[PDB]
């Protein structure tokens, strides 16, 4: 494959480099059409720009925590955080978020990898063997309400049984009733004057929830769970905009009031160097 | 004597001329077409009006002034009530279309100015009060009228900062969407064929716009020594290959 | 070697190896020719 | 007030013109189908698909 | 239950209306019933929520 | 095991089942269809909605008492404000359209009456004043509502004596036209297929009925002792091979 | 596999939307027999619903 | 590839791909064909 051929003096009628911009095209202008140039070669596929290889790595998308103590006297198991859940969603956190929002649709596979380390703040003789099991649950699925329910059960929702400190793995077909996840969404769930607007309506994946199976122990251990996304088998559609100001909410395309300039100030002159 | 800049649309009885185009664009080089077989989920016989609906629309026109900042309007919703097109949008559960985007602006080989015209497919727009706040039904909904880009923020609105193209990212580059430019020097018109691109065979009209299309200033209007310092842009939309599906009611929607 | 039923399961695909920016840097009706007077 | 075989009985009133009879909205996975064999077997999935047989007998 | 994904509404109404013969009093009622097409597919299998218990079952 | 007496139609997203019909007339025996080339004079190409336009549609059910005269409505009147139907017929400068008319009244085989469904085209009312006055616009537009043969008259309005079916002629030669009955004791259903009669190609589909349609009682109403003396008469029509042409603004008619 | 096959317009002596659940039957009624339909894939085969799916977690 | 002698510690069985709702859905002793007035 050729970088660049030979091409040498020139004067035509025919004049590569005059063009207009408003026709909305970008001429394939090259080197050779505007300067004498050598032959060069490519040696160069662009394998790592390919969209499988751009999402095709694990990305932190959740950070969330869990703990086992006594939960003799606890009437809120979940906000005791004896179990606690995720909303899952890829757009908590923002590196993967922004890579996902170069394109508009999106389809593809995922495998995820969740990671929990343990954590002893306060006085503890040892370290304990906690086992984490996380279950998903798909809207319409009863949601764990104490950390020891029924719906630990797990006869048909899916779930993993893995040690602290250890790793989970595991891949997921894609599940977007379309033919694709949609990154962005101008629309409603009907045609209502209040309801919500946005992604936000379509992405209900319902979600995951952790707890540790182990009984307490004397002291408290703080379980802190990562959750990491990895897309293959990868499609995308529709390039846009890449994202310019930070992000405020999940789903939405809102911007934070009095944000900062983002494009540069020149120390100087338009002229400047 | 063929030329880039003469061109004639015609579609249904509605035919459109322009002498000083630069071309057209076709979204994404695909042309509208109905929907396969192979890709429809939907059992319903769809319905096909044709020259009664995929014809040209011209909208209000909007005064380009020195201190414009730009405009949008949004898909199918700006045709809402357009003839039978619009009929069709609120008597049908389903519907798909394609159009073609006339925009025109003409002046004198005196002044200067330069439009971006740009459809952006799934235009999700952004709350101005940042957080969580959300961009009620109606305030993109606005209908023929559209979005005024310089017009003051309200209450449950969107965010109208041109810099931003009302989603937090640049207006430099809203030029990865398809686009023509409409440079008072070189042109008068921009044309855009728009093909029905959706993660769905076929979807609601009422609850989700498609795409919206933005004529927004770039480089301002200029007008030659004591001329009226103002310019009209109209705009005129017209569906193709358009298909409604699962006829009833007709839908009453917010406001 | 695959050592699962589904095809979620199965590692990367590999690079697409198709390649084609025209259709969104040339997505005009009538072609342009490069050297070829833009506007005619 | 309570589950009955009245549940089941769509009452049907004489000289009546015009009028409705029952409605209900399509969430088969909840409302009256919630108990019915469709509705029962759909809950044990997330996601349905195709079209559903509705029927009439009068007695 | 989920309103994006919502499947409508069914409702039923008196066409004529219904006529009962001499010597016959009351109502009738009409039985509903259920079922999928060989149109239908389910899928993402998860845990009902027609079903629970508070501690283990014993013999 | 097939009878004349179960039937089913299907047009668009209705259907219609009877379990006690008595066959189905087809006007002069000739079914609806298109325009053909051969015939067409306007030179606009047509649109033709299909199941969007072509499909059942139920008017306001009447009370057949003992006392009833009989009913007259006028088609493509009756539909005027049905859905996208009676939209694509303002929307238009012309339209051509058949129909299926099935008319419905049920009872017990203890009941007893006899009522007689005819289509008649061009069905040119007469004034109850006599000499030369007219028939005023709104008076033959009903729409949905229909005419109430046992209405009185009103200034402006058609006479409405069923024995001279509102037109000098004796009611008992209806049956020269296209015709059903609906005799209790037999019947329960009538199903009349109009195909579209007219000396023009197309025509106006707002100042021109092409046909009117008439249910007359003639065996009076009989219930059995301390029955409810009065039975519903439901009336639904579906428009076949329905092409509208010539699309513009949109009539805007008297009253 | 077709979901639906193309249907049209309808006017006949056989009536298939109408039964007799007395019998016990449920009769195969399928869209295409109470309205216009349009031809549609299936593009499923059910593998989730296979008895040795549902009980095999 | 089955590492086990036995036939008990194989994995899952796959799609019995069968599928035949009549039993079910149509267990009377005469045919009733669709169409066909169910009672004669
Ligand atoms: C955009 C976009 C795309 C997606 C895909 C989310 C996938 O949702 C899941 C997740 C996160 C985990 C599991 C899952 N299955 O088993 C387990 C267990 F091990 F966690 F229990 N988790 C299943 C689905 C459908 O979410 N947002």
């Amino acid at each position: 494959t050729v970088a660049s051929i030979s091409s040498g003096p020139k004067h035509t009628q025919k004049v590569p480099i005059l063009t207009a911009n408003e026709t909305g095209a970008t001429m394939p202008v090259l080197p050779s059409d505007s300067i004498e140039t050598r032959t060069t070669y490519m040696h160069f596929n662009g394998s790592e720009t390919d969209v499988e290889c751009f999402l095709g790595r694990a990305a932190c998308v959740h950070v969330t925590e869990i703990q086992n103590k006594d939960a003799t006297g606890i009437d809120n198991h979940r906000e005791a955080k004896l179990f606690n859940d995720w909303k899952i969603n890829l757009s908590s956190l923002v590196q993967l978020r922004k890579k996902l929002e170069l394109f508009t649709y999106v389809r593809f596979d995922s495998e995820y990898t969740i990671l929990a380390t343990a954590s002893q703040p306060d006085s503890a003789n040892y370290s304990s063997n906690l086992v984490v099991q996380a279950m998903y649950v798909p809207p319409g699925a009863p949601n764990p309400k104490e950390w020891d329910d029924y719906t630990w059960q797990s006869a048909s929702n899916p779930s993993v049984f893995f040690k602290v400190g250890d790793t989970s793995r595991f891949s997921v077909p894609y599940v977007g009733l379309a033919s694709a996840y949609n990154c962005f969404y101008d629309g409603y769930s009907h045609d209502d004057a209040e309801t919500q607007y946005g992604i936000t309506v379509l992405n209900h994946m319902g979600s995951m929830a952790f707890r540790i199976v182990n009984e307490h122990d004397e002291h408290k251990t703080l379980v802190k769970i990562r959750v990491y996304h990895r897309a293959k088998h990868v499609e995308a559609w529709i390039p846009r905009a890449p994202r310019a100001l930070p992000y405020t909410s999940i789903g939405r395309t809102n911007y934070p009031k009095n944000t900062e300039p983002v494009i540069k100030k020149r120390k100087g002159d338009i002229k400047s160097y | 004597g063929y030329s880039d800049r003469v061109q004639q649309i015609t579609l249904g009885n509605s035919t459109i001329t322009t002498q000083e185009a630069a071309n057209a664009v076709v979204c994404y080089a695909e042309w509208p077409e109905y929907l396969p077989d192979v890709d429809a989920s939907d059992v319903n016989k769809t319905s096909k009006p044709d020259t009664s609906v995929c014809r040209f629309y011209t909208l209000d026109s909007k005064t380009w002034t020195t201190g414009s900042k730009g405009w949008c309007w949004k898909l199918p919703d700006a045709l809402k009530d357009m003839g039978v097109f619009g009929q069709n949008m609120f008597f049908h559960s389903l519907g798909r279309s394609g159009y073609t985007v006339h925009v025109q602006c003409n002046a004198t080989k005196f002044h200067s100015g330069c439009l971006l015209v740009v459809v952006i497919p799934e235009h999700q727009l952004a709350s101005h009060e940042g957080g969580n706040v959300s961009v009620k039904y109606t305030f993109t909904h606005p209908g023929e009228r559209g979005i005024d880009l310089s017009s003051a923020n309200e209450v449950g609105g969107p965010v109208k900062d041109v810099l931003y193209n009302m989603n937090g990212t640049l207006l430099g580059n809203l030029l990865i969407f398809p686009h023509q430019f409409i440079n008072l020097r070189t042109n008068n018109t921009a044309t855009i064929v728009i093909p029905y691109i959706n993660s769905v065979p076929i979807d609601s009209m009422t609850r989700h716009n498609n795409v919206s299309l933005m004529v927004i200033p770039i480089a301002p209007l200029t007008v030659p020594t004591g001329a009226t310092p103002s310019l009209p842009i109209t705009v005129t939309i017209a569906p193709m290959c358009t298909e409604f599906s699962g006829i009833r009611s007709k839908s009453i929607v917010p406001q | 070697i695959n050592y699962y039923k589904d095809a979620a399961s199965t590692s990367s695909a590999g690079q697409s190896l198709s390649m084609d920016p025209s259709k969104f840097t040339e997505p005009v009706k009538d072609l342009m020719l490069k050297g070829a007077p833009a506007l005619n | 007030t309570k589950d009955e075989v009245n549940s089941y009985l769509i009452p049907l009133n004489a000289n009546r013109q015009n009028e409705q009879v029952f409605g209900t909205n399509l969430f088969i996975g909840d409302g009256v189908f919630k108990t019915t064999l469709l509705g029962e077997i759909v809950q044990y999935y997330t996601h349905w698909s195709g079209s559903l047989r509705f029927s009439l007998m009068y007695t | 239950p989920d309103t994006y994904t919502s499947a409508g509404f069914l409702s039923c109404w008196y066409q004529t209306s219904l006529i009962l013969p001499p010597e016959t009093t009351g109502q009738v009622y009409l039985l509903s019933f259920i079922s999928a097409c060989p149109d239908f597919k389910l899928r993402l299998m998860k845990d009902t929520q027609t079903i629970s218990q508070t501690v283990a079952l014993t013999e």
